[PDB]
DNA sequence: CGAATGTGTGTCTCAATCCCAAC
DNA sequence: AAAGTTGGGATTGAGACACACATTC
């Protein structure tokens, strides 16, 4: 996930009638006031890589006088440079992707197609990634057993072993029937070379085995989690908390080392629970800083936190060199005085307006 | 013919959101403006950073001003340039140094003084970020222009210069013009070497901020520079520094039974009663506890007791030719031809 | 329904491993870090109410080091003081209920039904009612159609009808047992005047039943009390300054929202917006039962997900707010200490929570 | 033979509306305040509390009280502020705003004497006591009931609510009051001028418009400052001239007609500055007052389109069904009363 | 336009957990 | 007598599935 955007053009989309706005890497923060327009971007974008769903109704996504919503974004992954075009004129949806300038696709299908392999990521694992949104800071944390090392493999780029043992299916089955030409065949000196083909498909199972699940997927996670729980309590102690440190499972569940006893993310208060969601993504992040320089879009991360734990929070921000572009939304100025791109919201008649900040 | 130069006092920086903390930056800071008027220089060159925060707490606000208008009233000319914590950051606030407006020179240009009988040419301006770099070189070849007169100079700049922090510069060294002096901010480390037939200073912080700064401390002491300009140029034998007494801080690896003895004798042997941080293993701490007193608080650990080249490691650990794992996964990922590719092993290098 | 809060002390409860604090009428600002020990407070009056559940674990709630959990509580309801003790010593609890003075039960269980005798609200309607936890200020409007209606009725009081469709299910299986004790049993005949006498009689009851049902009287009384609300609901929610025609509130209670050129629902509005309508929703049904049920409520970080201007302009609000007798908030905000009457200040040392009281 | 001022409520830093012009508003209407008190050279200024808004107010806010009382002070006129509820430090080791301002105002929590022309003059004062801290409060007064009885000339600067003028937020009565020549009171918006204890109490009011239910005072009383001449020995309200300063218009319309329409553009014109609109206009008329929104400030007028008892018998009674029974068993089964001989009394006696 | 879709919702379930009382 | 042992009860999580809503070919 070498993942980054830079810019985004919408109309008619919730209360933006009309804006368009430029991304920069770095902290860029969106300042505004509530209902100000501020999240509406962010499910633009949305909008944008993954076509409306029932969950993602028309009328709920039109300005409610008009009738119908476009927008384009730019933005690049492993340094090609994409453009996808949505729009619903007065019943029907049409939608355009383009590659360096050429299209690639034309239909509103062939752009979701498109989108989740160029990503490698759907459209429900994109929210527990890239798009975190307001409270859902600690929702990856209470994921389900199965669905939290599900998104574990994401956030750590281990799901691109997956693609190679669903591939290795159709590799080992395809090698299999040029043996079945001599098994079909066989019943009903140079027979050593009959042993030679045999031998060799029963090897790719093996390699199968490798890049399957169990074999080299759980072992590189399980030499993944010494360093993260590392990085988690680097980023955690600089919420001057009183805990001895914080201790990472294997099956990436949290336990707080109290100096008497042993807490869980249950029973940290709402803060303290953001204090260790918002550091293991980031220790998740620090831990592989040229792996996979993904992007990061928050929206209020900040909430549940006192004065203190929101400025200590920013100076954590500041220190942070393994995201390229971490996009937040705040309606705290502890957040203004770190970004280096600000971009200011307002509202005038139900209308939101764009004022970007360099 | 003296000046002081002082930087990066962060008023307000509330460490480990203890009061203690809070204050003794206060103090530091009151302890800085009591030598300088204890000194009585003539000109105080406060280079960015006075506060921590845009909006800082009332008290810091009243113990900058009632800081600054001693030295205004004692006939000490002081000049500020706004450091990054205090450049305002939306459309109607004001920044916290427009309260020290008339005990203060703000300095965003030129300057001359009259020092018995000599014209010495301050400049300055405020922090630019690394974005509006070309702004500032163009403010910085205007104080160029305006300075070739004069054979004294000196420049007052909240900027983080490439050869000194690669972290975060925001200007680079070539892009400085020549000056005698340079007054410069924003990097906590005490830093004074020539530069341009001049001397380049960072005063550095006045207390220790961030946690990295007391290996500073013990061997580089905080505070500011006292500058004598009375020859006609300025070398590095002309400058003392002025050390102030800061928090102390203990260090401590504890995992062994021989890193206990370690604490007792370094945390009194140091003036006021220091902050421990660290590791400390389980089995010290209850031990440790009939000293607390000794220390404000003990910020330490209870410790109880490259993927391409991984891959082919776990290979040959189950039996497998990694290189062959290796290439084949570079193969699909990428969706090249591996029909080109498994075709050939089996050939050749198979048994 | 006159439920006011007095004081409660507590017991190696989580970080509190010893607090004594009292309330007191107005509003009641709890401050502190995160972690301090804010919520922890009101974990311990739910604790006191409803004893420990099976998610709310004793190794949840003691003090992760020690082994025993005490805390008692004093409140008013109605006009009598009330105070509840309860404890675990070391795999044994048990529970005190006192009544001005007087002891009332002594067993857990028997506490346990005695306490949802006198607030009428069990263990899931008090934390929709009374004690409104982080970001549940607003889960209540965009809750469930069946479960919105059903907390609706236990705000406004209606819930006191429903125990007597239930308790009328008692007299009417129980006068039909008086039949069947009847069925199976020169002198005959003055019985056949019983036949009509009872059976025309249960059907009355049932038929009374109904008056007391959900859709008869519940769903009436609560048509009759919309109009009131939607009208509180306006004059408070126009103090938060946003750029709405007016809102408009359904029988049914989900809200809609007047654009100029549109109309929108809690759908899509913004989380800071939801909590703009929760509020002002709650405030105005406060409002609406000035005497019905004057009830204290407890609200835990309200302003949160609210930008500085709407955390300022909600203080001005609460200030105005004369309905509720005793309303206690917690806040990680300094928007609510300059406006409370009462500040409980409520720090930590390491993993131990403190209290210092201001008056 | 001598004036002082009487000043209070200015709410330094109040953003109302989160309006810059609104934010602004009340720094000028402050400046000049300050501005018409240099034109006056008054002996003593007596600010009454609230002179900011916030504890944490904004430095602009504070610059801008700064450089006025440093006017104050150079010219030799001493000024003495008793803290308001705005400014009360709920925590304990931060400061009040007012700190900033001690090298050129008295911050009053006690007593002090001046000679002003040749006559000592009583002047005591404290910070704002919330309701609760009262008995505290009524030690302070009686304190400086005490140490005045010597002079014939003092004054008493509070900043509380009392109870005949406030029946919604007071925190003492008028009994309470010990006799003094003057009153300088405060946290009140309401001008108030009257006699009381053989003396004058006097409520300045506010500065700016602050809470929207405070122009039903302005336009009958101009908002502003007091000017009192303690030159002869006791004091009346003829000596007492209110200067008032020029806040920011308000404009109210109920444009739902075309007759009231003309009420507003005719007033929106004869008004000094850009005004504020507010109130209810029908949404049919709204479009054709849009026309105005370059010769007023802002707009914050609404787009309009175009117990239980009595009534569950009268819900029983109209489904057929005897209401007195359903009542009276509504209050049997709340109570833990036999409804067996509630209901037995129903089926033998009153059925049919 | 009707079918193919994922998306959410309501509701139902077996199963576990742990408090509470009892022998 | 004392200690665990044990079943009654309440809530919770995960797993199934028809019933919708709306997008999209
Ligand atoms: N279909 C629509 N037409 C017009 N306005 C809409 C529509 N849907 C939503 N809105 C408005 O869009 C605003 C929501 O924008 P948001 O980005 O969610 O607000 P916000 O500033 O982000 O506050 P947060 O971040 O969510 S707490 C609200 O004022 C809604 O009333
Ligand atoms: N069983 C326990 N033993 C000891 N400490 C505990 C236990 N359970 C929780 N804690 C700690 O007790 C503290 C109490 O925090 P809370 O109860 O959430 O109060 P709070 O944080 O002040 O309020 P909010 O609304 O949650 S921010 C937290 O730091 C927990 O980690
Ligand atoms: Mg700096
Ligand atoms: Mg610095
Ligand atoms: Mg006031
Ligand atoms: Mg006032």
């Amino acid at each position: 996930m070498s993942m980054i955007l830079k810019e985004i053009r919408m109309n008619n989309f919730k209360s933006h009638v009309n804006s368009r706005i430029k991304f920069e890497k770095g902290i860029v923060a969106i300042i505004g006031e509530n209902g100000s327009g501020k999240s509406s971007i962010f499910e633009a974008v949305f909008f944008a890589l993954f076509g409306a769903g029932s969950n993602f109704n028309y009328d709920t996504i039109i300005t409610k006088g008009k009738k119908s919503v476009y927008v384009e974004l730019d933005f690049e992954v492993n340094g090609n440079n994409y453009k996808i075009i949505r729009e619903y004129d007065s019943g029907r949806g049409g939608a355009k992707l383009y590659k360096n300038g050429k299209p690639y696709a034309t239909t509103i299908s062939a752009v979701n197609k498109a989108v989740n392999e160029i990503l490698g990521v759907d459209r429900n694992m994109f929210l527990n990634s890239i798009y975190i949104k307001q409270g859902e800071i600690a929702k990856f944390l209470s994921l389900k057993p199965s669905e939290k090392l599900e998104t574990v493999a994401k956030l750590l780029g281990i799901d691109e072993f997956e693609k190679c043992y669903q591939k290795m299916g159709e590799i080992v089955k395809e090698y299999e029937k040029r043996l079945e030409r001599i098994e079909g065949e066989l019943n009903y000196n140079l027979e050593k070379e009959k042993e030679k083909l045999t031998k060799f498909v029963e090897y790719l199972d093996k390699v199968r085995r490798i890049f399957g699940r169990n074999g080299f997927q759980a072992y590189l996670r399980e030499k993944y989690v010494p360093l993260i729980q590392k990085y988690l309590n680097e980023a955690f102690s600089e919420f001057d908390l009183p805990y001895s440190f914080v201790e990472l499972t294997k099956d990436f569940e949290v336990r707080v080392h109290a100096p008497n006893g042993v807490l869980t993310i249950d029973n940290l208060s709402g803060g303290e629970q953001i204090a260790v969601a918002l550091s293991l993504r980031l220790a998740i992040a620090n831990a592989l800083i040229g792996n996979r320089v993904e992007c990061i879009i928050l929206d209020e991360p900040t909430v549940y936190l006192d004065e203190n734990r929101r400025a200590k929070l920013a100076e954590i921000f500041r220190k942070v060199k393994s995201i390229p572009q971490m996009i937040i939304i705040t309606h705290h100025r502890e957040l203004e005085d770190v970004a280096d791109v600000i971009i200011n919201v307002k509202k005038d008649g139900n209308v939101s307006k764009v004022k970007i900040n360099g | 013919m003296m000046f002081v130069h002082i930087a990066d006092n962060h008023l307000g920086y509330r460490q480990y959101n203890l009061d203690d903390r809070e204050k003794d930056i206060y103090d530091s800071f009151k302890l800085c403006i009591k030598k300088i008027l204890e000194i009585k220089p003539d000109v105080v060159l406060h280079s960015g950073d006075l506060f921590n925060d845009l909006r800082p707490p009332v008290k810091a606000l009243r113990i900058a001003m009632q800081a600054f208008k001693k030295l205004h009233e004692n006939n000490i000319k002081v000049y500020i340039v706004a450091g990054n914590h205090e450049m305002p950051r939306r459309l109607g606030e004001e920044s916290p140094l427009a309260l020290l407006k008339d005990y203060v020179k703000i300095l965003d240009g030129k300057d001359v003084i009259n020092v018995n009988g000599e014209e010495i040419f301050i400049c300055g301006t405020y922090y630019h970020k690394k974005s509006k770099r070309e702004e500032m070189l163009d403010k910085l070849k205007n104080f160029e222009s305006e300075a070739k007169n004069y054979k004294k100079k000196i420049l007052m700049l909240h900027q983080g210069i490439n050869p000194y922090i690669p972290l975060d510069y925001e200007l680079e060294h070539f892009d400085l013009p020549k000056f005698s002096y340079y007054a410069l901010g924003h990097i906590h480390k005490r830093i004074l070497e020539r530069f341009n037939d001049g001397i380049l200073a960072y005063s550095g912080s006045t207390e220790i901020i961030y946690r990295n700064e007391y290996e500073d401390y013990k061997k580089e002491g905080k505070g500011f520079y006292l500058v004598d300009f009375s020859g006609n140029d300025l070398d590095i034998s002309d400058i003392e520094k002025i050390d102030i007494e800061c928090r102390e801080f203990v260090e401590v690896n504890i995992k062994d039974k021989k890193s206990f003895n370690e604490a007792v004798n370094k945390i009194e042997r140091c003036k006021n009663k220091p902050v421990v941080f660290g590791k400390i293993k389980r089995e010290f701490k209850p031990w440790f506890d009939t000293l607390k007193d000794k220390i404000l608080i003990n910020k330490a650990i209870i410790v109880d007791d490259n993927i391409k080249e991984l891959l082919v490691d776990y290979a040959n650990r189950q039996g497998i030719d990694g290189d062959l794992v290796l290439s084949l996964y570079k193969a699909l990922l990428n969706n090249e031809n591996w029909k080109e590719l498994l075709d050939e092993y089996y050939n050749t290098k198979f048994r």
